[PDB]
């Protein structure tokens, strides 16, 4: 378990070896232990991660090679283990600095996300809850913009490496399957009624919100078209050991996860590849299964990668910027057109004030302020 | 002769499924003045009936089935779909408003929708802000209630909700209710940051966010000094609902459900009541001035500004 | 194969311990299927060889090095049962010479990680009688203390739950005095650590009846019910304790007021200060906001209203009076019968009920502040309808309207908002 920075820079006993990647990303409560640790535990059968162990996202990385499978876990504001970090910070060290801050950190999370969805296979998503979150609609949709158009410079970043014909033409090994986790939370045979529901549900919403389309190439992932891409799970008293330890003490005193993630793999680890298509004239979809070496080179060119910086500027935040921007601008000719000299200006400002407000509302009353008083 | 006005066994919904205005509810309305109005909002299963309802006239030892804001039935977790739907209105015999609003950015809702202006995502989104808006501007207090502590989302919605409000500006209080609270989250350590967290993510939202309902003063962590906390913020806790050795029971390291509830009902019926217009309204002119409101609030031009920019 | 024969031979010990320290000293990163097995394996050996163990061997498993203590750090409870198994088994042996050491090292870990606890609230160092010199220098995380702690102390309940072990620092005396640190600060941050400990002297008391026979084995526990009996009145009297503590207490404390009624022979125990103690706390617990702690102090001063001083009987007779009135009628059933087995003799005389005074007190502090005109027509409706027809037109409506007459933006004591004579009176005079 290192950072995939420290990981890149660096293999021989397990150079050739065919691997399948897979992502971990999603929200995290503020709990002891991280959810996404626990899953890698789990399907590994070993403790992989142990217990009691300007920038706030990180990437991390861990090969098993008893079971071939490269695992990526992605932590951002979104968990509140950095939020913490992010406030505490923030406590020791203005209304629109604080928004330019929040709007970078999402930036990060949104570049971060979207290397991850082109060096892996297949990719899960956590969630706290049962209920799913209608938000991620909208931050597909806007990833689907930006990769879409930065696919010229990641594609000659990788021009010149070992992966393929169609991995040079895609940007990416193949088409993704997205993979849903959620948890009981002490809600509700009805797990599976639960289940089902769910995948309706997100199949309904992802297909009118057109984010899921008849061709598996234009799609930024893809669900199976017969087999669960949605897992719930139950409560256990694994979580919180001192609650364990002491229900221990007081007796002292008187499907599975591996499956339903195994049986995704195998299609990967078989070269049989993932066909979803029902549009009535499914084409075929580009397939590959590289090595331990050859997925390196190719992760290594894309984690370095000009251009990106400006073109990751123009896509969330931006929406109320902009709405408290053109609020304040058309709220200015009103007090502009209002008015010793004090009484005026102090009536100006109010008007303003109570016509309207956002975000930037700082960098308008000084506009308006300098204005009135150059005009005396 | 001095006979009471009336009494409401359930209650009645203020607001149709369609966004439509009802008035059947100046039937149970006085011309009595200094009214409290408590309003509530969460997402799809965070627990808003049941709170409202054992706030308003219920008790934890009654059954699901009698309480007055209908709560989620065994078969609805089943199908992930919502129940209540638009906006409910209940008075108690104390003269105090309680409004049960439906989920904001449910899926259900969205996905009952979808079998039926550009796409349903943006219509069910501008229907959430609406909602938040009039509650702002016509409730005393408002009540988040979260399953899960930071979502990191509600934040922002929260205050998008406020920026674009129909109109000495009136600014109503804030509660943040954790639902389903387990015995983690009852640690002093995880209390500083929880209101270090909640105090650095709106420290510019203009709301009444603190200074009043404090769960440090109503006993709820007897030995803990009000020095430990650098700013105490709006919060309350809600748990689970539930030879003299042998008998002991099992230890779960928080108070009782029935006696947080007790604690955060007798705390919410203290809480101020200020003027919410430049006149002093009675009973039945809030119910003028809330119609006003939300006809307002259809029609507006924030609104629509926002929604033409997605 | 070691299973099949009997701890009565002579056979290879020092092949066993080297072949099973091994494979422990290499376990770390294994899967679950192996651990368990290791796990189990050395149970065997320790139970095997009976007597027979050098010291090396539960010397070198109980270390910070030592792979046996970051072995119980696993998510599964499976792996937590098999390595709570082994310090069962450590602990189960009849050899004084070799226990001792394990004893030790388990008492120097609990140090050490009381100590970080403490230097996380900072707060000065305290144990030092218990500390050990493997553990000089050693960090443990708030989460890795706090979890070491309770596991040591449910390590421990092993031979503190036997039925007959003599070692220095007894399994009674280092809970009752040795960690009493954790009930001045360490009980408002880490509950969990006192209820543990409390729990744990409650288990080993409870088996052999409180030690009050014995108020060689005897004359050794010829002062543990006054050391109980100060302890319980002690931490009762405390204001600020924990839901779950004092519920603990009150089963405690109903427990040993009925057991000391259970024969004549116990009749010189209500002479000692001790028993004093005990009672002045039963008596603070009554009148608190918690129906079920009320219950249990009414039903443990009702076990033993004989034999009581009359110093005594008077409180109670004011507490009873105070009581005769509130919201539920479970209360007021509980401290009538209580009421009732006081003789005349003292309800009748004229000496001065304090707990009657402090709501006269109530009363004048809220009759004196300026009005706050929160008292609208509707109530006033109400009331006098209720006392001039009899109808109060209300669905515990006083506490409601109480509440709701007050307001946070701009003094009685919550406790006694559930006496009704209070709640008359304020809606009388508003
Ligand atoms: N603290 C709690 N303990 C136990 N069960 C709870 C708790 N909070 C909520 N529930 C249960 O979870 C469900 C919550 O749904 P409820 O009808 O109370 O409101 P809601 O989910 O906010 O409403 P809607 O679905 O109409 O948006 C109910 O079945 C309720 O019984
Ligand atoms: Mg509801």
């Amino acid at each position: 378990p290192v950072s995939l920075r420290d990981l890149l820079m660096g293999e021989p006993p397990w150079r050739e070896d065919e691997i399948c990647v897979v992502g971990i990303f999603g929200k995290t409560a503020l709990r002891l232990n991280s959810e996404k640790f626990s899953l890698v535990n789990t399907v590994c059968d070993r403790q992989v991660f142990p217990l009691f162990r300007q920038d706030y996202s990180l990437l991390q990385a861990y090969y098993s090679q008893e079971s071939k499978v490269l695992y990526l876990l992605l932590t951002s504001i979104c968990d509140n283990s950095q939020l913490l970090r992010a406030c505490r910070a923030l406590q020791s060290g203005p209304h629109a600095e604080a928004h330019e801050f929040w709007k970078h950190q999402e930036k990060l999370q949104c570049l971060s996300l979207l290397y991850l969805f082109s060096v892996c296979h297949i990719l899960l998503l956590v969630h706290p809850t049962c209920s799913f979150d209608i938000t991620y609609d909208r931050v597909f949709r806007a990833l689907d913009g930006l990769r879409q158009k930065v696919l010229p410079l990641l594609k000659t970043a990788i021009k010149d490496c070992p992966v393929g014909k169609d991995w040079k033409l895609n940007c990416r090994p193949c088409p993704p399957r997205l993979l849903f986790l959620f948890q009981l939370n002490g809600a509700l045979s009805p797990k599976r009624r639960l289940q089902h529901a769910l995948e309706d549900q997100i199949y309904r919403i992802f297909r009118k919100s057109r984010v899921l389309t008849n061709q598996s190439i234009n799609c930024l992932f893809t669900v199976p078209a017969n087999q669960a891409f949605v897992y719930i799970v139950p409560g256990s008293q694994e979580e919180d050991p001192v609650g364990m330890l002491l229900d221990q003490l007081r007796s002292h005193c008187t499907f599975t996860l591996r499956e339903f993630l195994w049986q995704h793999v195998e299609l990967v680890l078989s070269k049989k590849g993932f066909d979803d298509s029902v549009g009535r004239n499914p084409q075929p979809s580009h397939f590959e299964l590289p090595t331990y070496q050859k997925w390196i080179s190719a992760a290594s060119k894309l984690y370095e990668v000009s251009k990106i910086l400006s073109s990751i500027k123009v896509l969330f935040l931006d929406i109320d910027t902009k709405f408290s921007e053109n609020r304040c601008q058309k709220a200015l000719p009103m007090a502009h057109s209002a008015y010793v000299h004090k009484n005026q200006l102090a009536q100006a400002l109010r008007v303003y004030s109570q016509h309207a407000r956002g975000p930037a509302f700082h960098k308008y009353a000084m506009q308006l302020h300098e204005d009135c008083y150059k005009f005396w | 002769k001095l006979l009471p006005p009336e009494r409401m066994k359930h209650s009645i919904k203020l607001v149709d499924d369609q966004m439509n205005w009802c008035d059947s509810a100046i039937e149970y309305l006085l011309d009595q003045t200094d009214v409290l109005v408590v309003g509530v909002l969460g997402l799809q299963g965070t627990g808003k009936s049941m709170v409202m309802s054992l706030l308003s006239a219920n008790t934890p030892e009654e059954d699901q089935r009698t309480y007055v804001f209908r709560a989620q039935s065994a078969e609805m977790k089943e199908r992930g779909g919502n129940q209540t739907s638009g906006i409910d209105f209940f008075i108690t015999q104390e003269r105090i408003v309680f409004l049960d609003t439906q989920p904001i950015l449910s899926p259900s809702i969205l996905d009952h929708l979808i079998n039926n202006y550009n796409l349903p995502h943006t219509y069910v989104e501008m229907q959430s802000l609406q909602i938040a808006a009039f509650l702002f501007t016509v409730c005393h207090v408002v009540i988040v209630v979260q399953d899960w502590f930071t979502d990191l989302s509600l934040y922002r919605f929260l205050q998008t909700a406020e920026m674009v409000k129909p109109s000495t500006e009136y600014y109503p209080h804030l509660v943040f209710l954790q639902n389903k609270a387990r015995r983690e989250d009852f640690c002093p350590r995880k209390l500083r940051q929880m209101h270090l967290m909640i105090d650095q993510l709106m420290a510019h939202s203009h709301l009444r966010y603190k200074g009043t309902l404090s769960m440090l003063q109503c006993n709820v962590f007897p030995g803990l000094p009000p020095d430990f906390l650098d700013s105490e913020v709006n919060l309350f806790l809600v748990p689970f609902m539930d030879p003299l050795f042998s008998l002991l029971p099992g230890y779960r390291g928080h108070p009782s459900f029935q006696s947080l509830v007790s604690k955060l009902r007798s705390q919410v019926m203290s809480m101020a009541r200020p003027q919410l217009s430049h006149t002093i309204l009675t009973e039945k002119n809030w119910f003028h001035y809330a119609a006003r409101i939300w006809d307002g609030v259809r029609k507006s031009s924030a609104l629509a500004e926002y929604s033409r920019l997605l | 194969l070691l299973g099949s024969l009997d701890p009565s031979m002579t056979i290879h010990c020092d092949m066993v311990i080297t072949y099973g320290l091994d494979q422990l000293e290499n376990c770390q990163t294994c899967g679950t299927d192996y651990i368990i097995s290791v796990l189990n394996l050395l149970t065997l050996i320790v139970e095997q060889i009976n007597t027979k163990l050098p010291s090396s061997f539960v010397e070198k498993l109980f270390i910070p090095s030592s792979k046996l203590l970051f072995l119980r750090y696993h998510k599964e409870k499976e792996v937590v049962a098999v390595a709570h198994a082994v310090y069962q088994a450590v602990l189960s042996l009849k050899n004084i010479p070799v226990l001792e050491t394990a004893y030790k090292l388990i008492l120097g870990e609990m140090t050490c990680a009381l100590n970080n606890l403490l230097h996380s609230l900072q707060l000065p160092e305290a144990c030092s009688e218990i500390k050990h010199e493997a553990f000089k220098n050693h960090v443990f995380n708030v989460d890795n203390a706090k979890f070491v702690v309770i596991f040591d102390l449910s390590a421990l309940t092993t031979i503190g739950n036997a039925k007959n072990w003599a070692l220095s620092p007894t399994v009674f005396a280092l809970l009752s005095k040795n960690l009493m640190i954790v009930h001045s600060d360490l009980a408002v941050h880490f509950p969990a650590i006192q209820y543990a400990v409390l729990y744990t002297l409650y288990s080993h008391c409870t088996r052999h009846d409180h030690f009050i026979s014995s108020s060689t084995v005897t004359t050794a526990t010829k002062k543990h019910f006054s050391i109980i009996l100060n302890l319980l009145g002690i931490l009762l009297k405390k204001d600020n304790l924990n839901q779950d503590t004092r519920k603990l207490l009150m089963t405690w404390a109903l427990e040993a007021a009925v057991l000391m009624r259970k024969s004549e022979t116990y009749a010189p125990l209500f002479s000692l200060p001790s028993f004093h103690k005990f009672c002045k706390g039963l008596l603070a617990n009554t009148l608190v906001e918690d129906v079920n702690i009320c219950l249990q102090a009414c039903s443990s001063l009702h076990a033993l209203s004989s034999s009581l001083p009359d110093d005594l009987l008077q409180r109670c007779v004011d507490v009873c009076r105070v009581q005769l009135v509130h919201s539920g009628t479970r209360i007021r059933q509980a401290f009538g019968k209580l009421l009732k087995s006081i003789p005349l003799d003292v309800v009748l005389s004229n000496n001065n009920h304090t707990e009657i005074q402090e709501i006269s007190l109530a009363l004048r502090s809220h009759m004196s502040k300026a009005p706050s005109n929160t008292f609208h027509p509707q109530d006033f409706s109400d009331v006098i309808s209720f006392i001039l027809y009899g109808n109060s037109h209300r669905t515990n409506w006083l506490e409601r309207l109480f509440y709701s007459c007050q307001r946070l933006d701009k003094t009685i004591p919550r406790n006694l908002l559930k006496t009704d004579a209070v709640l008359w009176q304020w809606a009388i005079w508003e």
